[PDB]
């Protein structure tokens, strides 16, 4: 029975973490959640939470406010994998309904690298950065995460036809990597194929592996293919074994308090934590027990939605997650 | 009579090509093409001399050439060569829904505007030690305007309302933040003009989802690479929307997806509808607007009957028969 750092966040971040430790342990679940607060001071995260974080190893974040601490926390932790695992939704039906990607997007270098200078009046260069190490890395994460999660393929997402060098490098890291690891298999593809094939059929992608700014692109669409960022986990992975996971919508401080909120996001980026540690079985009922409260009916928020208030929701989720 | 480059290029370039010949001859379009090759030759005499020909005829239709992103940075992709040589600077493209071909969004009419010859299409990489190497994409003033002033002028001379710059600014804050400003001060010249802006993320995220609130689009290189191809496959897919690239004297016309199709060629299966309408839109930069309108009316009038279908929208008739079907419907609108 370990500690995961909980980080509630503000706006809804209460209430849906509220949500998800009524149901982790209406699950049996070996979790207890150490609150805590992170925010920029003196710029710095609070020792409070550096410390929590380098002692449990895991922790589970909500809707912060808006120095950025998306990118405080990755260079606090060295956050260099963003996981998206998108999954069609019984019950909550979009036009497209075969998906099941994995975006693995690489987070410290690419196209946010920080720098761009002024070159002359009117004239920018901003600096894409492409290294070996850190393309070499997130691609054995990839095939690493493949295995580790049952997925028969892994494609590398790439422009080198434009940007030879840069991309070229990305490439040949992956290409290296999957010669090591034929157990999965591996594919390359253009950006722009990937994005014209994912909205004609999305069911023909696995795992998508590609550098920042592509991932930060994808990433969105595939979410927008399976209905928003409402109901979309993530986590990030650092060093020292370090991992992150959580909400990527937004606050919605005009309805924080009033029991309507939707901790659906937010709960399965938890599920996903846990299946990160071990506890599949605790992730398999909690995410059962979810997905059947949204196919089953009008237990639904307002969002996704129906005219049920976020603790009916979340309760009836509790009621079955307890009849494994 | 006008004369027009012609670039076959590769995947399914050449054949379709030959439809467009063959199309042209039955509606006696007063127009000879004047072939150039280009091959995979690491010389570039062959690229070079397409540009020469353009500069001389001043309007061109082409294929895809392939890139093989396996050779040298300094084997630089021919198709941007072409692009950025004759400063084609905006690419247009416009994504409406077909009323024959049911995809999962209707009411799709989008107009697309690209810059075309900037941003991170710029070939500047270099490795300043072993393993790490940098990639310059470059954003100015008088390209961003450039792009910008296009984007509004196409808005309000074809009776539009709306035009969303794309864009990365909250993080590429210098690069495309120079751009959303360029648009911005457009924007004060056309005040009749509802101007919005968009992060490309969120872009692609109201796309797949809600792609009729979008009017004009305006953007820089890659997301205009990304968002063609997106509204591409949400009204069908790469075998039916046509592009255009305009400089201040050129103009180059071409499938919208800029896809060789190297796995569908020499198989009499490509849908010739997209090729079809780059070479209408052609027609209609070159004053020949009756010849334009009839042959486009005889294309899209195709696309309404099912039977007509290529493998790509879900048929499983040929090219030849499309085409049939296509000389059909002209036969009987000039006699």
């Amino acid at each position: 029975v370990q500690t995961v750092t909980l980080i509630p966040g503000d706006g809804i971040g209460p209430e849906i973490s509220a949500a998800v430790m009524k149901i982790f342990d209406a699950a049996k679940a070996p979790i207890q959640w150490e609150e805590r607060n992170v925010t920029a001071i003196q710029w710095m995260i609070p020792s409070e939470a550096k410390e929590s974080m380098d002692k449990n190893k895991m922790g589970l974040k909500g809707p912060l406010k808006t120095p950025s601490m998306n990118l405080l926390l990755r260079k606090t932790f060295d956050l260099y994998a963003n996981v998206r695992p998108c999954v069609s939704i019984e019950g909550y039906k979009t036009p497209y309904t075969d998906v099941n990607i994995v975006t693995i997007r690489e987070n410290t270098e690419g196209e946010y690298s920080g720098i761009e200078h002024v070159i002359v009046d009117g004239v920018v260069a901003s600096i894409k950065l492409i290294t070996e190490g850190a393309s070499k890395r997130i691609a054995e994460f990839a095939f690493e995460y493949a295995r580790n999660n049952h997925r028969s393929n892994v494609t590398a997402v790439h422009k080198a036809n434009i940007m030879r060098m840069s991309d070229g490098l990305f490439l040949q890291k992956c290409r290296e990597v999957a010669e090591s690891c034929k157990d999965i298999k591996f594919n390359e593809m253009y950006l722009d194929t990937v994005c014209l094939n994912m909205v004609q059929d999305p069911s023909q992608f696995d795992v998508l592996v590609m550098p920042n700014l592509y991932g930060d692109i994808l990433s969105d669409l595939c979410a927008g293919l399976i209905g928003g960022l409402g109901v979309t986990p993530s986590g990030n992975i650092g060093a020292n074994g370090v991992a992150i996971f959580e909400s990527v919508h937004g606050t919605a401080p005009d309805i924080a308090g009033k029991d309507m909120a939707n901790p659906t996001a937010l709960l399965l980026s938890a599920v996903m934590m846990l299946r990160h540690m071990g506890l599949f079985d605790h992730a398999a009922r909690i995410e059962a027990a979810c997905f059947a409260t949204i196919k089953d009916g009008k237990s639904l928020t307002k969002d996704l939605g129906g005219n049920a208030k976020c603790s009916d929701f979340t309760e009836e989720i509790c009621r079955r997650v307890k009849d494994l | 009579r006008h004369t027009v480059t012609m670039i076959p290029g590769d995947g399914i370039g050449p054949e379709l090509m030959l439809h467009v010949k063959s199309v042209f001859r039955h509606a006696c379009v007063p127009v000879d093409f004047e072939e150039v090759h280009v091959s995979s030759n690491a010389d570039e005499e062959d690229i070079r001399n397409a540009i020469m020909a353009i500069r001389r005829n001043r309007v061109a239709l082409k294929g895809n050439i392939e890139t093989n992103h396996n050779l040298p940075p300094s084997h630089k992709s021919r198709n941007n060569i072409l692009r950025t040589s004759l400063d084609l600077y905006a690419n247009v493209i416009h994504c409406k829904s077909l009323p024959g071909v049911v995809t999962r969004h209707k009411d799709i009419d989008i107009l697309i505007v690209r810059e075309n010859t900037e941003g991170e299409y710029s070939s500047l990489e270099h490795e300043s030690v072993a393993g790490v190497v940098e990639s310059l994409k470059i954003i100015t003033k008088a390209k961003s305007l450039r792009i910008a002033e296009y984007a509004f002028k196409l808005a309000q001379e074809s009776g539009r309302k709306k035009v969303t710059a794309v864009h990365k600014a909250n993080i590429m804050k210098l690069g495309d933040g120079l751009f959303l400003q360029c648009c911005r001060e457009v924007a004060a010249r056309y005040p009749q003009i509802t101007f919005e802006n968009m992060i490309v993320d969120n872009t692609t995220m109201q796309l797949v989802s809600r792609p009729q609130q979008f009017d004009v689009m305006v953007m820089p290189n890659l997301y205009g690479n990304i968002v063609n191809n997106v509204c591409a496959g949400l009204v069908g897919g790469p075998g039916l929307v046509a592009g255009a690239n305009y400089g201040h004297v050129y103009a180059v016309f071409e499938t919208a997806t800029r896809n060789t199709g190297k796995s569908i060629a020499n198989k009499n299966i490509a849908n010739p509808t997209a090729t079809l309408l780059a070479s209408c839109m052609m027609l209609d930069h070159l004053k020949l607007h009756s010849y334009a309108t009839s042959i486009r009316k005889a294309v899209l009038a195709s696309m309404d009957n099912e039977n007509m279908h290529t493998p790509d929208i879900g048929g499983q008739g040929t090219t030849s028969e499309a085409i049939q079907d296509v000389i059909r419907h002209i036969r009987v609108i000039n006699g």
